[PDB]
RNA sequence: UGGUAUGUUC
RNA sequence: AUACUUACCUUAAGAUAUCAGAGGAGAGUCCUACUGAUCAAACAUGCGCUUCCAAUAGUAGAAGGACGUUAAGCAUUUAUCAUUGAACUAUAAUUGUUCAUUGAAGUCAUUGAUGCAAACUCCUUGGUCACACACACAUACGGCGCGGAAGGCGUGUUUGCUGACGUUUCCAUUCCCUUGUUUCAAUCAUUGGUUAAUCCCUUGAUUCCUUUGGGGAUUUUUGGGUUAAACUGAUUUUUGGGGCCCUUUGUUUCUUCUGCCUGGAGAAGUUUGACACCAAAUUCAAAUUGGUGUUAGGGGAGCUGGGGCCUUUCAAAAGAGAGCUUUGUAGAGGCAUUCUUUUUGACUACUUUUCUCUAGCGUGCCAUUUUAGUUUUUGACGGCAGAUUCGAAUGAACUUAAGUUUAUGAUGAAGGUAUGGCUGUUGAGAUUAUUUGGUCGGGAUUGUAGUUUGAAGAUGUGCUCUUUUGAGCAGUCUCAACUUUGCUCGUUCCCGUUAUGGGAAAAAUUUUGGAAGGUCUUGGUAGGAACGGGUGGAUCUUAUAAUUUUUGAUUUAU
């Protein structure tokens, strides 16, 4: 259950500050967005935000500096997201974002669906083939 | 406030910084220092003095706090009735620009001394 | 061994 | 501006980081371009470090405010006391109610003050940057672009607070282009490379002549030389086109002059100088005096400081040769010997009792051999199924073509290929039998026998100490250094010889420091070094722990 967010702001140098910024710009007056200096909980393979928004995922790779991904609880929260916005540009720092359903879901999505670990081993083997 | 005040700086190095100096009353003065002395008497450019009322103090005791701000401009505050000073905001121009400005001031002062030596002859 | 300021004449 | 009178005053000191050692000066003090360590400052420099740097694929938004509006928003709270008169509740300096004379100050503010809450508008700040509108991640995110702002850590150089004046019979001493940028196209000139003609030196090859050797031509094969017909990279003169900017608001803001939107320009100068402006009395203008501010930005050649990589050379440390049997020397360390008696403490064996894996064979336990079984491996390999594919090379089918499937399918590569599995081979991990072996008595109680220490005798070679069974040295044992003789293993080379020895390097190679060269990146480029101060500003100590900050009457409590 991963969503590809495109045309996002490029360079905040810290990752958790961009996480606070994104959880502030999804919904105002959030519990974790109104109070800074709060330790961000990590979810390994805990609900972090309302409207099913579980966590985000960014990277510093040079090919996708702008765009990033987000993951939810299930497909119903993503359908509620796209039924609540319904082709409407949600506002961030200066620009208009665009959301879509990614062609490959998150690894945390695999952790949710398979526990209702082989794909992590396949990704390690693909990384071993690419680094050779 | 993510300013990252210098870790080994003193009052000669904190000059022209937008200080937020606290007093014994709590009447916080915000402004740029431009001079000090042995008794820590601070001149303050574009200074504002902020307080909290007595009715707001009940809400402050364990949110929004409506502070009372008065504008003093360029004042000169004594070092007796002050408690602590911090650095709130960085100045406009940077360290390299202040270095170039100080080199221009040194060259202008040397030119003024050469003009005084020329007028003395 | 001196400094600051002021008033006249050239 | 000179000359003179008058009014006030004529100065708190000492010092410039700390610790240890050596030397000098007549316990104490001073100095060392004296040595090691810590700390501070400055300049460079690097740490896959820490935080931030605003859409333009729109008409937004982040931070701080409004001493801005709606807003006289909504909900609450106050707007003086005393004497007396006509009634009066009444412990007050008649407090309370209605009216008044008089007496002292008498915040304005009630459109006031506090709390609450939303919307709109406007100000200051930025990289409003270079590529792309992209399928990454449990070791949670390729932080491996050009920078800027703030900070941390680490390394190198200089100095021990810093700046002006004078002297040095001290060193020093550069320039060039540009004053909107970038891109594309056309033309001249220059430099570097490739192809052939007039060609030339050497050479692989071809052909002809001639005396073994050589000469003529081609391949200008190979490298170089002359010239420039053709091609390519870079710079420059001019023109034209496209994109952006002109807020540069005094239309580039270094200055002056001319001049500009059918354009973006031209000329001159630049730190003992020049430019612009303010203030004044001299009764227009003009001139004089005192001050203020500017003299800039980018790129390039030369020089220099520093950071990183590679190469050459020197010095040092391991490798180097080591391990062993024999001799001499001598260093260190430990104690010399044996029997008997007593059984002081210990150890072994045997006797009695109790308890324990089963009191004993076997069973069981321990090692592990993979000989075998069971089991496991993000184990590996190969293949099957989704299509096993790809180097779309070729053939065939569906098909205009593309694309799909299949073969030539091991000719080479991708573990299998799966985001479900499976097949077979191999090793390793655990268990049991076995190739096999060890083990089957231990703990508590009682007494005896044997060995050694506590003690007594006889002893054992001599010196020192000593009451002595006595302690140290010659004595003896063990180990390390030199030294020699042969064996074995061994880095490289040679030789007897490829068993193995002999000789040499006592090497190839790794690290550190120093000398030199090349490449990548950054800063600076006109002042610097020494000395002198009845020099100036900073830092420390004492006056100064007493009314002026800094050695306390600001947690509002009896």
């Amino acid at each position: 259950s991963a969503l590809y967010f495109q045309n996002l702001p490029s360079r905040p140098a810290n990752k958790e500050n961009y996480t606070r910024l994104l959880l502030k710009h999804i919904n105002p007056n959030n519990k974790y967005a109104i109070n800074p200096s709060l330790p961000l909980p990590h979810n390994k393979l805990l609900l972090d935000d309302q409207m099913g928004l579980l966590e985000v995922s960014i990277s510093r790779s040079s090919k996708m500096t702008n765009q990033a991904f987000l993951t939810f609880v299930t497909q119903e929260e993503a359908d509620r997201f796209l039924e609540k916005y319904t082709t409407t540009a949600l506002k961030v720092q200066g620009r208009k974002v665009r959301m879509g359903k990614a062609r490959t879901n998150s690894l945390l999505g695999l952790s949710i669906e398979m526990q209702k670990y082989n794909l992590d081993i396949k990704k390690v083997l693909k990384a071993r083939k690419l680094k050779r | 406030s993510k300013i990252q005040v210098a870790h080994s700086s003193r009052l000669a190095n904190l000059i022209d910084y937008k200080l937020r100096v606290l007093t014994q009353d709590g009447r916080v003065y915000i402004g740029q220092l431009m001079a000090f002395d042995k008794h820590m008497n601070l001149v303050l450019n574009e200074c504002i003095e902020e307080r909290v009322p007595k009715t707001q103090l009940d809400k402050l005791r364990p949110l929004n706090i409506k502070v009372e701000k008065r504008v003093l401009g360029l004042t000169i505050l004594r070092g007796e009735q002050i408690l602590s000073t911090v650095v709130e905001d960085k100045p406009l121009l940077s360290k390299k620009e202040r270095l170039v400005r100080d080199k221009k001031e040194k060259k202008q002062a040397q030119k003024q001394t050469k003009l005084r030596k020329e007028k003395e002859k």
